[PDB]
RNA sequence: UUGUUACGGACGGGAAGAGGAGACGUCGCGACCCUCGCAGUCGUUCUUGACUGGUCGCUUGAUGUUUCUUCUUCCCGUUC
């Protein structure tokens, strides 16, 4: 039915998400909800080209996150 | 920083964590309380003001957090 | 429920500041709460100055609501 | 009498004109269907950037939160 | 190098082996392989430590090696290495069966699975 | 769901102040769960009218001070 | 079950139709975005709320400041590009 | 003993300093009478956790060793110990609360490394120690270290500034 | 006391002149007549003239406004 | 534990002063009080500490030591702390 | 109970000379002030309910909205 369930099955694997306020930020997605709610493991960071200002742990709201990449190059959903 | 590898909100209750704000403002604070939408309650408040170089400071609240315009927690320290 | 909301509820009869989408800070008393988090005050000042006698607050565009220090661990936890 | 998803509906296979708050661009085709939250697609669709055209786009799909509203 | 001064510093105290994990986890990877080995060898021959050993061992050849580094020094949980040894020999299954037999002698289930293989194998 | 406390505005004048700088004001008539209030007078900023009746969006509508306490 | 499956015919009908079809059949659709942005990529999955996922993604966007127009790109593929952000799809030929 | 990552790890950083910040950590078993002879070794096991409050008081540290970005020790106490000099480049904004009470700052000169303020150290207070019984001492400082305040708990006022 | 959702019907039956604000330009206000039935605030409104108004006619037929994007309407 | 204060420098700040307390009593032992609970100021600050051992050995070390240009007056509390 | 899934040239700072400034608030360095103490004020009755660092300089303290329109000389650090 949704798209969000697919999102739910990756586990373990490193995404860029583009933010509001415009970061690329490759972390690790962890235990994935039904709201988005990402959480990152280890991440690089651009406080307000992309200059480096990292931190390593994050919870991610799901409201913020546009688009995501690179959990595994392929096309699963149904099940 | 020091943070053990945590699963979800439940196991980083009574934590003091940073927040961030649609605008640009940063926070801090221990999260007390859980709730569908994040409203986490911060047990003390020292917000941060950026202007559009330096961060700023000031020490007013020590508040109930709405969920609607936060962008994402990190943890400071244990 | 949440929690947050419960807290607010209990927090009925004391001085609770607030900040809004635009940053205009409130300091005033608190008159009701609700699940949706509607908030009315009595002798409310207001620094963007003024003093205002009464204000009804919209929830969705609340930035953060105060608190004070004293319902902190009782009695609403467990 | 006239409400306003009827009149949607009789809109169907016919022109109309629609206008975006962030880019302020008009939209104009000619609709094909619609949905209950009301989504809009569109045929032989010009996208005119505040009157002067950037190209041609043909068949297209727009989002509804987006809108502002429908005209001719 | 930091594998001196982590070598120095776990020569210093025994101090709740974890230290022996400190080299292990920083470059996990060969070299944490030979000093957790080194660990494994010096003062704790425990399950846990032996089981972690073949983690990092973890191609049949290197997991029968470290099956029989467990093999030595198991007391306490004997069937469940038994049981692990019979998946890994399942992939001379009956040679390290008799094997868990030797290392553990409770016993019903696990060789209930060795019986049901003899049944499919006819 | 939960009804608004706004019995106790009822027939009191409202100072508004709705989102984008905008101060409208006028008199309560009625009220819903949602936020759309419809009020009874409509005078911009200085000063000048348009319009008697006004019925608002629950949306923008942010900040409203009551005159009469 | 009834009142979520009959929602699922709903996308070939209404106004997901045609994105629908490109999902089907892959072709390249020009997506555009809130704060001046142009995407191109093919069609590959699709849900309820336009939550997409693509190939061969290229980005054309601008950061000049001054009002100086500077058109980076930059190869991405395998996206999940939101709903929210999404304006304006459509199937080239 | 020496101050290693592991005693690091082993250390007590739970009782935040609730005054300012959080994780007020206490090297070893006890920062507090922990003895470490040797300089500030191993700093990078901490790794930034925390104003910190690292407060590595009752110690015999010869030198004021620090490893960390711009927020990272802000309030650190240094009581009892045996300073020599404290020169440095890693904790250039951070540290602006500096307790370094009962030191064995002799000389004037001992100082240089603090002085020359305006880029060397952003803040720096020092107090209690050998230097401060000799002669225009006070004057010297405020010449030098313009950023520091709170000169022993008395503040560098606007005509002790003149004087100097 | 007039609620909102028969506000809607009263509008319907009367048919009066109505000048609707917007969201994004403050300038640009709409003005017409409601006629519409409807449960969210989206409302079909004929003879649509957009005024700039000081903080003067853009052409527009019967418009269907957005029921997010209603800042105004007035009887 | 508890260790109250007097004869000290008013003109000084609140959060300030108790910085500085801070500052000083971390020498002889941990320092758990983190605010002054009196908000008078004018001397009456009670520091409260984890050992009696670290408070009688401040109690000893800095009577009539010099902050902020008068000799402070320590002395042992007469009533134990809220948070002790 | 817990979890998961599905529904030499550059740069920076400070000072001087020649052709950044005004509002609104929000926290600080001094004090001629206030105030006087170990866990504040008042109502009512023999023990309980309510309400909570201020003011003045800065003699060039910090900081977010909101309108308008740089060169020369010396001193100190970093880089080649």
């Amino acid at each position: 039915m949704k798209l969000v369930n697919f999102l739910k099955k990756l586990r373990n694997e490193q995404v860029t998400i583009e933010l509001k306020n415009g970061t690329t930020v490759w972390g690790t997605l962890q235990s994935v909800s039904p709201q988005m709610n990402a959480i990152l493991t280890d991440v690089k960071l651009t406080l307000p080209s992309d200059n480096i200002a990292s931190l390593q742990y994050i919870n991610i709201r799901g409201n913020t996150i546009r688009q995501i990449i690179l959990p595994d190059s392929l096309n699963l959903d149904s099940l | 920083i020091q943070v053990a590898h945590s699963s979800r909100l439940a196991n980083l209750i009574d934590y003091k964590l940073r927040v961030l704000t649609q605008d640009g403002r940063v926070y801090i604070g221990q999260l007390m309380a859980f709730d569908k939408h994040m409203n986490l309650v911060l047990n003390e408040c020292i917000e941060e003001r950026v202007p559009k170089i330096k961060v700023e400071k000031r020490v007013l609240g020590l508040t109930i957090l709405r969920g609607e315009q936060i962008l994402s927690t990190v943890v400071e320290d244990k | 429920n949440g929690i947050p909301v419960k807290l607010l509820n209990e927090a009925q009869g004391h001085i609770v500041s607030l900040e809004l989408t635009t940053g205009a800070t409130y300091r005033g008393k608190l008159v009701e709460s609700e699940d949706s988090m509607n908030v009315q005050l009595r002798d409310v000042i207001a620094t963007e100055v003024t003093h205002m006698d009464q204000i009804f607050v919209r929830g969705s565009q609340i930035k953060f609501i105060v608190v004070p220090d004293l319902l902190k661990n009782a009695p609403l936890f467990k | 009498p006239v409400n306003p998803k009827p009149f949607l509906k009789g809109l169907v296979n016919h022109r109309v004109g629609v206008k975006l708050k962030f880019n302020s661009t008009e939209y104009r085709g000619t609709l094909v269907s619609t949905d209950n939250y009301f989504n809009l697609q569109l045929n032989e669709a010009e996208e005119f950037v505040a009157g002067v055209s950037h190209g041609t786009l043909g068949e297209i799909f727009i989002r509804c939160n987006n809108v502002l509203y429908i005209r001719e | 190098d930091e594998d001196v001064a982590f070598e120095y510093e776990i020569q210093k105290t025994p101090q709740n082996i974890l230290t022996w994990k400190r080299y292990i986890e920083y470059w996990k990877d060969k070299q944490i392989r030979w000093l957790y080995e080194r660990f494994c060898s010096q003062f704790v021959t425990d399950t846990s430590i032996w089981e972690d050993y073949i983690r990092w061992e973890s191609e049949t050849s290197r997991i029968f090696w470290l099956f029989q580094r467990c093999l030595k020094s198991c007391v306490r949980d004997c069937d469940r290495i038994c049981l692990s040894y019979l998946e890994l020999a399942i992939e001379m299954i009956r040679h390290a069966l008799a094997s868990s037999l030797m290392k553990m002698e409770m016993h019903r289930k696990v060789w209930d699975p060795v019986i049901k293989f003899v049944e499919e194998k006819v | 769901v939960s009804t608004p406390e706004l019995k106790k505005y009822m027939d009191k004048k409202i100072l508004l102040n709705i989102n984008g700088s905008r101060k409208v004001a006028g008199i309560l008539r009625g009220y819903d769960i949602f936020l759309n209030v419809v009020l009874d007078d409509a005078m911009e900023i200085n000063n000048h009218q348009l319009g008697l009746q006004t019925v608002i969006r629950g949306n923008s509508i942010i900040s409203l001070e009551a005159l009469d306490a | 079950a009834e009142l979520e499956e009959l929602e699922e015919f709903e996308f070939k009908h209404g106004p997901m139709s045609l994105i629908n079809d490109a999902m089907v059949t892959r072709t390249p659709v020009i997506i555009s975005l809130r704060n001046n942005h142009k995407i191109i990529a093919r069609v590959k999955a699709f849900d309820r709320h336009c939550n997409m996922v693509l190939e061969n993604v290229k980005e054309l966007w601008t950061e000049k400041k001054g009002k100086n127009v500077i058109n980076r790109e930059r190869f991405i593929s395998k996206l999940f590009l939101r709903g929210d952000s999404v304006i304006v799809v459509l199937k080239t030929p | 003993m020496k101050f290693t990552p592991s005693i690091v790890i082993d250390a007590p950083q739970y009782y935040v300093d609730h005054f300012n910040g959080k994780y007020n950590v206490d090297k070893c078993v006890i920062l507090r009478d922990l003895q470490l002879e040797t300089d500030s070794e191993s700093m990078p096991s901490s790794l930034k956790h925390l104003t910190h409050i690292l407060d590595l008081t009752n110690n015999d540290l010869i030198m004021i060793p620090d490893l960390s970005r711009r927020d990272d020790i802000h309030t650190l106490l240094l009581g009892r110990n045996n300073i020599v000099e404290v020169d440095g480049r890693l904790l250039p904004m951070n540290v602006q609360n500096l307790t370094l009470s009962n030191n064995s700052i002799r000389r004037f000169e001992d100082l240089q490394r603090l002085r020359r303020a305006p880029r060397t150290l952003k803040n720096l207070t020092l107090i209690g120690n050998q230097v401060c019984h000799l002669a225009n001492y006070r004057e010297h400082v405020l010449r030098l270290v313009p950023h520091l305040e709170t000169l022993d708990f008395q503040n560098v006022t606007a005509e002790e500034r003149k004087s100097a | 006391m007039v609620p909102p959702i028969n506000c809607i019907f009263n509008f319907l039956q009367q048919q009066t002149p109505v000048t609707i604000w917007l969201f994004e330009q403050i300038g640009i206000r709409i003005k017409g007549k409601i006629v519409g039935f409807d449960e969210f605030m989206n409302v079909v409104i004929d003879e649509a003239v957009e005024i700039p108004v000081n903080s003067k006619g853009t052409p527009l037929g019967k418009i269907l406004l957005k029921g997010d994007n209603i800042t105004l309407i007035t009887s | 534990n508890t260790l109250y204060v007097s004869q000290l420098n008013e003109k000084i700040n609140m959060q300030r002063l108790r910085v500085n307390l801070f500052l000083l009593f971390a020498t002889f032992g941990e320092v758990l009080k983190v605010s002054m609970n009196f908000k008078k100021q004018r001397g009456q600050a009670f520091i409260t500490m984890r050992t009696i051992d670290q408070a009688s050995l401040a109690q000893i070390s800095l009577n009539g030591e010099r902050f902020f240009g008068k000799p402070l007056k320590v002395e042992f509390s007469k009533s134990e702390t809220k948070t002790l």
